């Protein structure tokens, strides 16, 4: 309840919950791209 | 960590990215965005430089030299211990110059004044963009750029000097060297005038504008006024700087030769090439 | 698009500096006396702006 | 009013932004590699400044 | 002496370079000295002197005698800023801006700040108001440029507020100080010459908005005008670039609006 | 897109101001010059009047007797020619005597000679500039900053001409009196003095010649940013502090930690611009006198990569 | 330990955030370049000659 | 980690979400040009 | 003691989301040197 | 040196507190970057002799 | 009680303890970590 | 020389200890330097030497 | 002699004091450094030709 | 001779043992290094010869 900006509990929870579901979208991609390119050219 | 008038002034608004995200304050300094950007890529640039030390295998600070990739590599990229690290700290160089002057830029509209601050350092960007990324991007090498070493960077300014000769023929050159001793000598004269009228014979009162004017009427029989005194000041800088930034863009570029072989199409002109006498012919 | 009296004398005179700066290195034998000349028509005209 | 759109349209936002000084900081780089070549640098061009 | 070293490397030219070190470190000490004349000692965002100084301490005080029997002014000294500043801290933290209690063009923060300065006339090297308006001026007159009297004044909304009627001028420096621009209630306000731009048929003031010309602090004497009055009307049009941002139709404006 | 207050957007043209008068004598002041509308876009546009003493006679004699000495000389080498005169202008040049003459003034007329007369004339013409500047303080009872700034340059004027050629024991080190001459006298300054680049004086000279453009652009720019709150007026700033005072400060404190005042900033101003030439002064006395070649002196100190 | 929260009864959350995310992504950026400049552990070139990329 | 969403209290959510916007472009440029860098991973190059 | 305003439970709390975050941050890096150390030890 | 805990009357705790991390983070830098420029204790250099990585 | 940063002894006094907590915590991790080194690689 | 104490009547403690802890730092940053900069006393080459780190 | 202690009634101790610390530590300074310059009086190298720390 | 000391009647006695201290440093340091400079009168090196040190 520090409300530096303002915003209540609720709508923190439900801003979240948006970012984290693009955030696992944005490193599910990359994860395929990795695998793509590891598969073309390993560097390992 | 406030001034006695500091107070009155720290109120939000004025940034160009992230509101009050950054708008803060750490000591003195004010954070902001590109302030934020400014501390990484300062940070980063430093820490490479000293990277680079260990690379090269020296610790004495003046022989610390991150030099350009060689001109095989042209235009491309480089390996880190050969070149490579001095992309990045160019790079960071660019970054951390760049936002410093879009930080003046946010502290300006904070306050109110002009952006005159940040657009003279704008001139000096550009002029450290002329060496290390448009002339070389011209002769197509980053090794025609000056090694990031306090002394190395030296044997640059020798080597790419008298690879036209002697430099001072450089047209260009003439005009930038007369404003910075112009900028200099009216720096002297500014500075001492004011601390004249302001901290005059002992017991004599504070002088006013009036006797600044008097003095150097006396003097020079002329006297350009406080507003452009500062006017002269900002385009003494900035025509330097131009006129620097000038003289290398076309070196190499558009002149191959020695800068004194060109100075002769002035004693080539129709109606005197051929008159006897004098120091040419 | 909303340019002042200073602001279009420049560009004109930037324009008859190029214009007169060729007439006079092509009629005379060197750049220099078209450089000269349309240098000097073009500080005049730039000099003297009309209001 | 949708949520999901309002933080992609913040971040493309920002993406844009840097997308946009990026490309313009290439076409001033591309810009004088273009007139590089154009001018005769090749056929005449300066020795190595620095020792590489 | 080429060559002469006194011990290893160490020679002349060693001597030298190492002695201007030790000058130029005491030179840099005393330069940033001197700075510390004005605004020091340092305070908390409270008003309360803070635990930190600085690495330099504060110089021995010197005295300014002012010109024409002003009186004297000796630096560093007890500093007040005398007037009740309308800001509400926004964090307990410092380090943090203080959003304005109010109006804060009105309340005079921020940009839109001021200082009590002496509230007085400037004087020449002579006693005279060295501000003086033009008709009041013996002599001067528009020399070169559009003459911007007569010209009507646009804000930032691009809406016609009045028209200058009265150039002030700068009597030793011979230059224009400010533009006296007539509203639409017969009162003339003070425009400085640095925040309007005299186009060619008009006086485009880019920092303040119609409505907003009414609000410029006005002068106790149409003859004169006080470093008070100067401060109040130059920190008002200045504070008007960010406090009416909202009020302005550039485009640039609205790309950084809020 | 707005008005930056580079040049004055309107000019207004009273009767000319006079000046002072708190010692001076008005005798030796002259009267107005003109009124020059292209000066008054960017200052101010009256010329004069200028003070003429004892002081200001002798330093025009000889400066007037060192330019006419110059000329008569460049008349000589151009053959009396105006059309020579006006081709080799830059390439005349009044070159000191030969090294053989060493100190002595024993050099032919044409060969050094006229040399030694022209730099007699220019030395009593700045020393007696110099004490006109001195003077032209103590008239009005402001500070000698002029005067000891002015002190600055004079010595790596009298160390280039003067005071390094009696060290070297030859007239042949002093600076010809032509455009590309001392030019071509400073490249051949740093090629025999081996790189003066690693000269650690002429360094320190650049980074103050660097400084003084940074200061001053940085200060100008700064004065003009503040000068919609009669900022440029610094005096009364350092009177009494005004706002433009309060934001100049408050923008270099945000942007580099640490700020200056309106009285104190002139002080870096002074000093940055003095440095200048004071090390530059010494940076050429030690260059042939102590070292021979500043790339071996720096390798010797580890600025160079060998040894 | 247990007392180290009040680490935040001195530093403001906002502030040292941002100066912890520029610190640690500083940090990252530090080392990965350390690594890819010696030879060893520059994985780019680990790969290029077990592979024989060249 | 189930309390991570009141970050979004601390730090204002649409700036931060331009910054990272930011952050993320400029990261995927530098990992890009890195790869370019290199004589192998250049795809613009083997191809050709 | 205040500086920045917070009570005692809001450190507190402030501290546990934080070292919360500390750990998961610290978690990855440890299987992140184990992945490295295995591939390629430095040791 | 019981009474050390007055150096908080006279130093504030914000300012020490930034100056100790950025001198703790400058100071543990300077001593890492010291040992890998040695070709002994440059553990980069060590693991690759140890296990030949050079080939 | 010279108070220039206007904390209480007994602030001073917590302040001083936590600090000190965290620099053993920092001096352990230290020592162990020197240990680590001086056992792989001594430099005595 | 009981009476020094008497210098903190004279000397600032806030400017002092600030300046001592700088001049501390840098002189034991010094000294330190010194010794790694010669053959001897830079225990770092001592053990490479002494271990035989160097082959 | 006895009236040497009328110099602070002239010399104000702070300024005295801290031109004194800073002369007496750049005079310290300055005189080891001459003789670490010297081959004799170099302490650190005579020691390391006492034992035979480098052959 | 014995009316010297009205010369502090016309001298400041600050600046006056201000400058007198700066110069008779500065001549200290300048002839005790003079005489390093001459292979004779340089202590350092005499001794050096006398205890046969290198
Ligand atoms: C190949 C050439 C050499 C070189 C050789 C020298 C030499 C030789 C000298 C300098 C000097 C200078 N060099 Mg260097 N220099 C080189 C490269 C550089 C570079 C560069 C980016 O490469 C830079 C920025 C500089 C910069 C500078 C300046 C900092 C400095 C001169 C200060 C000044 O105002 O002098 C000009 C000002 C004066 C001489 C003062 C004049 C004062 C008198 C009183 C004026 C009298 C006026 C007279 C009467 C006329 C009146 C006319 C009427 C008014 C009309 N050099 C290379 C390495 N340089 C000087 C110096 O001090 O070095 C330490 C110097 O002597
Ligand atoms: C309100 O606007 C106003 C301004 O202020 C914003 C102004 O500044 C000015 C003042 C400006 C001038 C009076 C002159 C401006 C004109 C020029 C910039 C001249 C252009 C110069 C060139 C074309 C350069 C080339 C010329 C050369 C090299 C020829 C000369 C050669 C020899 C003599 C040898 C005015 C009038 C003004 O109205
Ligand atoms: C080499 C040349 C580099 C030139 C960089 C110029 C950057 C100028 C940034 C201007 C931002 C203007 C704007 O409205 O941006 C909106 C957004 C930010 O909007 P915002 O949400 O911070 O709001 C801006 C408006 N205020 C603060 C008043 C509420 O800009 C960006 O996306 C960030 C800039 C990207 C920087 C790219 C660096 C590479
Ligand atoms: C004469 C011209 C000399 C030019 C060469 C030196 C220029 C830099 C001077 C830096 C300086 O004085 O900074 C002091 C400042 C000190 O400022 P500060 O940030 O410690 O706070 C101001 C300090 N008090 C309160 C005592 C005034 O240094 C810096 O802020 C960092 C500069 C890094 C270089
Ligand atoms: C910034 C400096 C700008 C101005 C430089 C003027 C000349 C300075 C050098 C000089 O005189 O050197 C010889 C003199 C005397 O030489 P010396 O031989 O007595 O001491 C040097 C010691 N050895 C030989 C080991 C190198 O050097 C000094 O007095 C030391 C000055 C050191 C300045 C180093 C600045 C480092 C900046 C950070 C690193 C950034 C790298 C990128
Ligand atoms: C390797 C790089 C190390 C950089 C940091 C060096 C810090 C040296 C020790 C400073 C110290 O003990 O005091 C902390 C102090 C804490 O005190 P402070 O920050 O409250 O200083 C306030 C100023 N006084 C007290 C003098 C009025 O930090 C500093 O002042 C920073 C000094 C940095 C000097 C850089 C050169
Ligand atoms: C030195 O450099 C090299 C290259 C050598 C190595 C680099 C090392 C380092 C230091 C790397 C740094 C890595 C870091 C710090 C990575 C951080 C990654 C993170 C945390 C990324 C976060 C991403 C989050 C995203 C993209 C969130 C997006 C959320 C939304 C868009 C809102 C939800 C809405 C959705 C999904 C709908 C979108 C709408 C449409 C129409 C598709
Ligand atoms: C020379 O260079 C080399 C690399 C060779 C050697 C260098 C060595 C050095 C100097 C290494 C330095 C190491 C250090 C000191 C590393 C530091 C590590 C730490 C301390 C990392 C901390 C990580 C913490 C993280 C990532 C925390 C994350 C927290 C969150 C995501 C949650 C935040 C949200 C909160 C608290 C919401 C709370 C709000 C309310 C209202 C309760
Ligand atoms: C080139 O020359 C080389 C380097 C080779 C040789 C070097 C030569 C030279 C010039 C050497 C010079 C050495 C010097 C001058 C050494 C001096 C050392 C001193 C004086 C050190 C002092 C140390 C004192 C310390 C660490 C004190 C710490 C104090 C505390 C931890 C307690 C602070 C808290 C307090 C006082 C609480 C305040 C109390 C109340 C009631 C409010
Ligand atoms: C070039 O020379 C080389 C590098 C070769 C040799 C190096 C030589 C030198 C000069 C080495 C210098 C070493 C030094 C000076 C080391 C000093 C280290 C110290 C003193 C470190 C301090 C550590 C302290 C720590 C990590 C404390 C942490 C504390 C916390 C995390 C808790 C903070 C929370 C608090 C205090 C709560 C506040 C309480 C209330 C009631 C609000
Ligand atoms: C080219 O150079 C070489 C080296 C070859 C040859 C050098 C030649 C030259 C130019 C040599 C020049 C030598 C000169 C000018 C030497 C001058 C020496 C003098 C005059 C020295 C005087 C020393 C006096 C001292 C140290 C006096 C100290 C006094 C006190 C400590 C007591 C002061 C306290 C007072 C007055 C208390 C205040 C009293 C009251 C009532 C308030
Ligand atoms: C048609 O034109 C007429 C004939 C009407 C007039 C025209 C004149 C012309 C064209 C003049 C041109 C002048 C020029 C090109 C001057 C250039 C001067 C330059 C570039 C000078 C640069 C450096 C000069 C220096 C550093 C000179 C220093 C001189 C001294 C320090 C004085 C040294 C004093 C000495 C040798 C005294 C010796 C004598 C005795 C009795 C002991
Ligand atoms: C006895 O020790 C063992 C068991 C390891 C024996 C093992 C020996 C062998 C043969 C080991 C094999 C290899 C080696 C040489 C391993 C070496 C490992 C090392 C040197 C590990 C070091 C780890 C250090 C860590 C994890 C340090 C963490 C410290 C921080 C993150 C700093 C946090 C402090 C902060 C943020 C202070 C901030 C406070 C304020 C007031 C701003
Ligand atoms: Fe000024």
């Amino acid at each position: 309840d520090l409300g530096y900006t303002g915003l209540t509990d609720e709508q923190a929870q439900e801003l979240h919950s948006v970012y984290m579901s693009g955030l696992w979208l944005f490193s599910a991609v990359a994860i395929v791209a990795h695998l793509a390119v590891y598969i073309w050219r390993p560097w390992f | 960590a406030l001034l006695s008038f500091e107070r009155k002034y720290r109120v939000p608004g004025g940034t160009l990215v992230g509101g009050n995200l950054f708008d803060f304050w750490v000591g003195p300094f004010y954070v902001g965005f590109f302030g934020v950007a400014t501390f990484f890529f300062a940070a980063l640039g430093i820490i490479l430089i000293a990277w680079s030390a260990v690379l090269q295998g020296t610790w004495n600070p003046q022989l610390i030299s991150v030099y350009p990739p060689a001109l095989e590599y042209g235009l491309g990229g480089a390996p880190l211990a050969k070149g490579g690290l001095w992309q990045i700290i160019t790079i960071c160089a660019t970054g951390a110059f760049v936002s410093w002057a879009l930080r003046e830029v946010e502290i300006c509209r904070k306050l109110g004044i002009g952006y005159h601050i940040p657009f003279a350092f704008a001139f000096a960007i550009l002029a450290y963009l002329t060496l290390v990324l448009f002339r070389p991007v011209m002769m197509g090498a980053w090794g025609y750029a000056f090694p990031y070493g306090i002394w190395t960077h030296l044997d640059w300014v020798s080597n790419t000097g008298y690879t036209y000769g002697n430099f001072h023929y450089n047209p260009a050159h003439m005009i930038a060297i007369s404003f910075f001793f112009t900028n200099a000598l009216a720096l002297a004269l500014h500075g001492a005038l004011v601390l004249s009228a302001a901290n005059p014979e002992k017991g004599k009162e504070m002088r006013t504008p009036d006797h600044e004017d008097t003095f150097f009427r006396d003097l020079v029989g002329y006297s350009i006024g406080t507003l452009g005194i500062h006017r002269l000041g900002l385009l003494l800088s900035l025509s330097a700087v131009f006129f620097s930034a000038l003289c290398m863009i076309i070196t190499g570029t558009i002149w191959f030769d020695q800068w004194v072989d060109w100075w002769q199409w002035w004693v080539k002109l129709p109606w005197w090439a051929n008159i006897p006498g004098g120091i040419n012919g | 698009p909303e340019v002042s009296e200073f602001a279009f004398r420049l560009m004109m005179a930037a324009v008859i500096f190029v214009g007169v700066g060729i007439m006079f290195a092509f009629a005379g034998g060197h750049w220099f006396v078209g450089l000269v000349v349309g240098g000097l028509v073009a500080a005049f005209f730039a000099a003297t702006p009309n209001s | 009013t949708n949520l999901r759109l309002w933080v992609a349209f913040q971040m493309m936002k920002g993406a844009g932004w840097a997308g946009g000084v990026f490309f313009g900081t290439l076409l001033l780089i591309g810009f004088f590699r273009v007139v590089g070549r154009m001018l005769p640098i090749q056929e005449n061009q300066a020795p190595a400044p620095n020792i590489t | 002496m080429v060559g002469v070293t006194a011990f290893g490397n160490f020679d002349l030219a060693s001597l030298a370079i190492y002695s201007f070190w030790i000058f130029l470190a005491g030179l840099i000490y005393y330069l940033q000295t001197e700075n510390m004349r004005e605004g020091y000692p340092l305070e908390n965002e409270d008003g309360t002197p803070a635990a930190n100084q600085g690495p330099f301490p504060l110089p021995k005080p010197k005295t300014f005698i002012l010109p024409h029997g002003r009186g004297t002014l000796t630096v560093p000294g007890p500093e007040s800023e005398d007037r009740p500043i309308a800001l509400a801290r926004t964090a307990v933290s410092e380090g943090f801006p203080h959003a304005p209690t109010g109006d804060p063009m009105k309340d005079g923060v921020g940009p839109a700040s001021w200082v009590a300065r002496r509230d007085l006339p400037e004087l020449d090297g002579h006693g005279h108001n060295k501000i003086k308006p033009m008709k009041a001026a013996a002599g001067f007159h528009v020399s070169a440029g559009k003459n911007p009297i007569g010209l009507p004044v646009r804000g930032c909304d691009l809406e016609i507020a009045g028209k200058v009627v009265d150039i002030w001028v700068d009597i030793p420096e011979q230059m224009a100080r400010f533009l006296e621009v007539e509203l639409k209630d017969g009162s003339t306000r003070l425009l400085p010459m640095q925040m309007v731009k005299v186009q060619s048929n008009r006086v485009h003031v880019n920092a303040l908005s119609s409505d907003l010309f009414a609000g410029i602090p006005t002068i106790k004497s149409p003859t004169e005008v006080t470093l008070l009055e100067e401060d109040k009307i130059c920190g008002y049009v200045a504070g008007g670039l960010m406090y009416a941002a909202p009020k302005r139709k550039s485009v640039v404006a609205a790309m950084l609006a809020e | 897109a707005e008005y930056q207050n580079i040049f004055s957007q309107v000019q207004v043209r009273g009767p000319a101001d006079l000046g002072m008068t708190e010692d001076v004598n008005l005798a030796n002041r002259s009267g107005v010059g003109p009124f020059s509308t292209l000066l008054g876009w960017f200052g101010n546009a009256q010329l004069g009047p200028i003070y003429l003493g004892s002081l200001g006679v002798l330093s025009l004699f000889s400066g007037l007797m060192w330019f006419f000495t110059i000329g008569i000389w460049f008349w000589y080498q151009a053959g009396w020619n105006p059309a020579v005169f006006l081709r080799d202008l830059f390439f005349f040049s009044l070159e000191p005597p030969a090294p053989e003459y060493g100190l002595s003034f024993a050099a032919p007329l044409k060969e050094g000679g006229l040399w030694l007369i022209a730099s007699f004339f220019m030395f009593v013409a700045v020393w007696s500039w110099w004490g006109r500047t001195y003077l032209r303080a103590q008239a009005l009872g402001m500070g000698k900053h002029t005067a000891w700034a002015f002190l600055s340059a004079i010595w790596l004027w009298m160390v280039l001409g003067f005071i390094r050629p009696i060290l070297m024991g030859s007239w042949s080190e002093a600076v010809p009196y032509g455009i590309f001459s001392h030019l071509d006298w400073t490249n051949n300054f740093s090629l025999v003095h081996g790189n003066l680049f690693y000269n650690p004086f002429h360094g320190l000279s650049i980074a103050f010649l660097y400084g003084s453009a940074l200061l001053f652009a940085m200060h100008g720019a700064t004065i003009l940013a503040v000068s919609r709150f009669g900022g440029e007026r610094e005096l009364e700033q350092i009177a009494d502090r005004g706002t433009a005072a309060e934001r100049a400060a408050l923008f270099w404190r945000w942007t580099m930690g640490f700020n200056a005042t309106m009285e104190g900033i002139h002080r870096w101003a002074i000093w940055m611009a003095v440095l200048v030439t004071l090390t530059g002064g010494i940076g050429i006395l030690l260059s042939g006198t102590v070292v021979d070649n500043w790339y071996v002196w720096g390798q010797n100190h580890g600025m160079a990569p060998l040894n | 330990m247990s007392k180290f929260y009040k680490i935040w009864m001195i530093f403001d959350p906002r502030r040292v955030f941002v100066a912890q995310g520029v610190f640690l992504f500083l940090l990252a950026v530090m080392i990965h370049l350390i690594l890819l400049s010696t030879p060893s552990y520059n994985w780019l070139e680990i790969s290029a000659a077990k592979y024989n990329r060249v």
